[PDB]
RNA sequence: AGGUGGCCCGGGGGCCCCGGGUGUUACAGCCCCGCCCCGGCAGCAGCAGCUCGCCGAAUCCCGGGGCCGA
RNA sequence: GGGACGGGGCCACGCGAGCGCACGGGGUCGGCGGCGAUGUCGGCUACCCACCC
RNA sequence: GCGGGAUGAACCGAACGCCGGGUUAAGGCGCCCGAUGCCGACGCUCAUCAGACCCCAGAAAAGGUGUUGGUUGAUAUAGA
RNA sequence: UUUGAUCCUUCGAUGUCGGCUCUUCCUAUCAUUGUGAAGCAGAAUUCACCAAGCGUUGGAUUGUUCACCCACUAAUAGGGA
RNA sequence: GGAUUAUGACUGAACGCCUCUAAGUCAGAAUCCCGCCCAGGCGGAACGAUAGCGCCGGAGCCUCGGUUGGCCUCGGAUAGCCGGUCCCCCGCCGGGGUCCGGUGCGGAGAGCCCUUCGUCCCGGGAAACGGGGCGGCCGG
């Protein structure tokens, strides 16, 4: 009956200075402030939530007006706790600053 | 020479090789800083090259050894006499410093000579580093680390760790 | 002011580093910002370390500014510092922050069902304690 | 949710190089009193600095010229605007976010307001330099409200005095009670300290 | 290079108990109380022994820029000190050659007007620091003393009316006018 | 002698330190040399998880993350 | 020659027959679960609009 | 043509079929702007015009008891 | 702010000397403001510093920019776009 | 009117003497900056008058989206601070001194308060001045 996931907000794409690769999102972790940390989030399933207009179906409901899109988490990135991420399809320029949910459940321990 | 790590220290001996003329030549040593076992050799051919007929391509590097402190838990006073070129004009200096081997007070040096002089590193000629027992030095930097009580406090401890409680709440103290 | 002093024969407590959390001693001053520093009980090998990574506690015990390592043995067991560092105010909230990272997740379910019960019991007593001060004063 | 900050013993680069990358990271911040900032150098050094740039003014129509701001609050908005993408609809987005006081408003004074260390004139000056400050700065280059920000700078500390006796008079009955009771309390400590809370 | 230690130490004599809260001192004796701050300089000040027989001030870890500020503190706690014994009195003559010089007092001490210098009708309202009190001189001709106890009132003041008389658009190798210092001296003598 | 048992001259406290001088292990200690099987023992580029290196026919095992199956 | 009870390693010691595991000449399941008729599931492209570069 | 030098026909890296994964070069890492949110290491330097990276967008002879090092002889318990 | 040297851009056209009128700008300052040195006694005059806010004229002859001369004045300083 | 340049001075070291300077302090101008003076911003405020219209608690319908626990407060020093005693001198409880405890800050933002599976029986503890719903005032 609480909060089962964690907190992320989405950052930057995979981009170099005058380039841009959208296939490859950043994410940065409220908590985690160092690459020796982000070992335990790796293959950890993200994702990102979002809501429109029409009336949509949802899995064990009735159908709600709110979308997803899911994802993944690759590989770090820097040596501060950024985190790279890749998500099915690749996503919009409105989140920049938004919020993402990032889940727990594929464990290592 | 890229001073790059820290010195180590080597100990080279080598020869010219022999021909019908001369039976067997006579065999020269000298004392290489380098940071590793190659450079100690294109060192050697350059400090040999410049005093005696010998160069690469009629000679062979008999043995080029490290050498180890015969004691690297004493505390030393070095001295070396340097030689350095500059923007109009060679010199040459005589300078101590304090440390345990000569690996780091040389490593010391060329540090030092970076900072107040920027004297590069493909300028430097050490000729001599000997240590000294404390009567002898003359320079004041050495000399006032002389007292067998010793005593001075840590005035003023400024804070690391800046950006780990980046946004806190109060402010810090620098008194210890 | 200054209290604490750098002096041949202090114990100093090394914060960071390889060493985490060592007493260590200080034998010799070798430049401005550079020393000559051993602990033998506490499992430290002769070494040079600087002064950035120490903070440094009253307790000084006396031998000469480059002894070998036996009358350290003898001057540290003799007043026994390994039982008043660990009997200070200092050494015991460190391992407070030990057993605090330390903690299972049912040891912390008695806490929120430890803390729960007793502050409602103090502030059944706080409000009796302010109007005990307003019997009189009224 | 929302962030607060003071503005006094804090540097003026080293505090918008936080504040322009907690901005765009979604996180709204208001900055309070933004004349007790100082500078680094001397006086006269950053005010021939300052006033060689209200001497820029655009030729043929200086209503079209840089506008001067002098309040040391549309100062520190002046020198995050720098520091942010003001052209783009991620820029214009994001300054409405801040919002910049100079004194401290009646909204802003009974919160508990966060400090930066990584950004005072005490950690990141060398304590035999000279320092400037903001405030006695903009009174010199034309700002008129001193003479009412000193004093309204007085009610409120005059109001916190107060605030801090009795808060100090609820803790002495705290532990007053917690000198009384603690004979029926003597089982959930031991509890505690085995779980480091009370050392 | 850096210096690792220098001190100074200065005696007191037991006419004045002296004390320091945090930085700034505080002398009393004689002739009042005196309070000078030091919290600019970055120092520490010791008060040694029972009874506080002398003082003693230390600087560690200091270059040549800071090796001056051992001395020039113990130099403005000796003025400390003779300012509150004995007090301060500079006198000053007035040089004059063909017109007569007025000066006359003001406000009981604190204010002085200048009149008839060079044939100016321009008279010189001249104000003093608070804290020192001005006189016409006895047993002379023509003479001011100055008398007070800080001398740092004492000597800007004094300075000033050797400032607010000077000589415009001519010659000051042939126009030697005006009301000049001769000596620095004490109010009472030891 | 990077000046300590003492000894001896000087100023502070309710014997102790901090002061300057004298001289050989002093009721502290270091260093250099000879001999006692390169004196004896553990150990060894050290699990006192950092005093200083180069290596693998003189080197092998587990576990974790990602992408792809033509 | 043993030294008068000695432990580990040697691809030494012109039709043999049947069975099985396999780090073996480029992936398979001989494994599953919830959503579906007037409000919802699919359609990259082609039409309008917003954003990052 | 491409990444870098804010910008640029020639400089420095490198030479191209359409695309996934990894690693690097010349360069760079307070923010714009991907990367040090290292407990980075040793020192010099205060400017009322500081200063900051090949080709490159500017500047000198001479001066200074401003400072940090150095060099040669002549006064040191020879009270200098 | 002079003249030279070169020839990169425009010859399917950038309207080419002087003056009248009209805003602004620079300082290498003629005068005025505040201050130092003189072989500066006063009166006059020469020398330099911070400094460009404010001023720097009326007329005869020449197509003139340039020159030359008569008066007044605090001063009759020099130039760019 | 304020802050100051140029330059002129004070106390005072480095260099046991000196010295306007290195730390600190004073006077100072046709310049700079503000007022007086002219316009009043995709900037606000107070006060009025309010035509089928407004002040006040029901099931429903279209659209616009981001959120998934809160922290209800001294001021300031950094070669120094925090708390009890105000035993005692002073201000109508306040600060000042003496003294007692902490001081890599535990009266710690490395922190503290709230904690959500539901209900029914039976007891042990802790509340009893308690929990919840309406008439008397201010903080401003
Ligand atoms: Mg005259
Ligand atoms: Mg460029
Ligand atoms: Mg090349
Ligand atoms: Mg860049
Ligand atoms: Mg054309
Ligand atoms: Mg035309
Ligand atoms: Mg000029
Ligand atoms: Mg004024
Ligand atoms: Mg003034
Ligand atoms: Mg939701």
């Amino acid at each position: 009956s609480g909060r089962l996931w964690c907190k992320a907000i989405f950052a930057g794409y995979k981009r170099g200075l005058r380039n841009q690769r959208e296939h490859t999102a950043l994410l940065k972790i409220e908590g985690v402030y160092a690459r020796d940390e982000t070992e335990f989030y790796l293959g950890k399933r993200c994702a990102y939530v979002y809501k429109a207009k029409n009336n949509t179906v949802t899995p064990g409901g009735k159908p709600n007006k709110t979308r997803v899109i899911w994802g993944k988490v690759t590989r770090a990135h820097g040596n501060s706790g950024m985190v790279r991420a890749k998500f099915r399809s690749n996503l919009p320029a409105k989140a920049i600053g938004h919020r993402i949910r990032v889940m727990l459940y594929p464990s290592r321990i | 020479m890229k001073a790059s790590g820290t010195l180590r220290e080597y100990k080279v001996v080598g020869r010219c090789l022999p021909t019908p003329k001369c039976r067997t030549p006579p065999l020269y040593r000298m004392r290489i800083f380098a940071p590793n076992h190659v450079v100690a050799k294109s060192r050697f051919w350059y400090f040999v090259s410049q005093l005696k007929k010998m160069k690469k391509s009629s000679g062979e590097i008999v043995y080029c050894g490290q050498v180890f402190e015969k004691s690297p838990l004493r505390v030393k006073n070095f001295g070396i006499w340097l030689r350095y070129d500059s923007r109009s004009g060679t010199h040459n200096m005589y300078r101590e410093y304090r440390d345990l081997t000569t690996a780091g007070a040389v490593t010391q040096c060329y540090r030092d000579m970076g900072a107040r002089h920027r004297a590069r590193a493909h300028s430097i000629q050490i000729m001599k580093v000997e240590e000294i027992a404390a009567s002898k030095c003359r320079r004041p930097a050495v000399k006032q680390f002389h007292d067998s009580k010793i005593k001075f406090p840590l005035p003023h401890r400024v804070l690391r760790r800046q950006h780990k409680p980046r946004f806190t709440t109060k402010r810090p103290n620098t008194f210890f | 002011v200054f209290r604490r002093f750098v002096e041949v024969g202090r114990v100093a407590y090394v914060s960071f580093g390889p060493h985490a959390g060592k007493l260590v001693a200080i034998v010799d001053v070798i430049d401005q910002n550079r020393a000559l520093v051993d602990g033998p009980c506490t499992r430290v090998r002769r070494q040079a370390m600087p002064f950035k990574c120490m903070q440094l506690t009253d307790f000084i015990l006396k031998f000469p500014h480059s002894a070998r390592q036996k009358y350290v043995r003898k001057a540290w067991e003799k007043a026994d510092i390994n039982t008043k560092w660990a009997a200070t105010r200092w050494a015991k909230k460190i391992e407070a922050r030990e057993r605090k990272a330390k903690m299972t997740d049912f040891d912390r379910y008695k806490v929120m069902k430890a803390k729960k019960m007793r502050n409602r019991i103090i502030k059944n007593e706080v409000k009796k304690l302010q109007r005990a001060a307003l019997l009189k004063a009224s | 949710q929302v962030l607060v900050l003071d503005g006094r013993g804090h540097l003026l680069g080293r505090l918008a190089a936080i504040v322009a990358k907690q901005v765009l990271l979604g996180r709204k911040v208001v900055v309070v009193r933004c004349e007790g900032i100082n500078i680094s150098g001397n006086f006269y050094r950053n005010k021939l600095k300052y006033l060689a740039f209200l001497r820029k003014r655009m030729n043929t129509n200086p209503s079209r010229g840089p506008y001067h701001f002098r309040a040391p609050s549309r100062i520190f908005w002046r020198t995050v605007r720098g520091m942010l993408p003001h052209k783009t609809k991620r820029g214009q987005a994001a300054l409405d976010r801040l919002k910049v006081f100079d004194g401290i408003p009646p909204p802003y004074d009974k919160k508990k307001r966060m400090v930066v260390p990584a950004a005072l004139k005490v950690v990141r000056l060398k304590p035999t330099r000279k320092f400037a400050y903001l405030g006695r700065l903009a009174h010199e280059v034309g700002w008129k409200y001193q003479a009412v920000t000193a004093t309204l700078e007085e009610k409120r500390k005059e109001k916190a005095k107060i605030h801090y006796r009795k808060k100090k008079q609820l803790m002495r009955l705290r532990k007053q009670a917690e000198k009384n009771v603690e004979k029926k309390i003597s089982k959930f400590t031991d509890v505690l300290k085995t779980h480091g809370l009370l050392v | 290079m850096k210096t690792i230690l220098s001190n100074q130490t200065v005696d007191i004599p037991e006419n004045v108990d002296i004390s320091l809260k945090g930085r700034t001192v505080i002398v009393k004796g004689p002739r009042g109380t005196l309070r000078r701050d030091f919290n600019h300089i970055n120092v520490e000040l010791s008060l040694l022994g029972k009874k506080k027989k002398r003082l003693r001030v230390d600087k560690w870890w200091g270059n040549r820029k800071e090796l001056a500020t051992v001395r020039t503190i113990c130099s403005h706690v000796q003025n400390m000190i003779k300012g509150v014994t004995l007090g301060f009195r500079y006198k000053m003559r007035s040089v004059y050659a063909h017109f007569p010089i007025n000066v006359v007092i003001q406000e009981n001490g604190s204010l002085v007007e200048i009149r008839n210098f060079l044939g100016e009708k321009y008279i010189r309202r001249v104000r003093m620091r608070p804290g020192v009190a001005c006189s016409v001189s006895q047993a002379q001709k023509d003479e001011l003393v100055l008398e007070g106890n800080d001398i740092e009132l004492v000597s800007n003041s004094a300075a000033l009316i050797q400032q607010a008389t000077t000589v415009k658009n001519k010659d000051i190798r042939k126009f030697l006018d005006g009301i000049y210092v001769s000596e620095k001296g004490t109010v009472q003598q030891a």
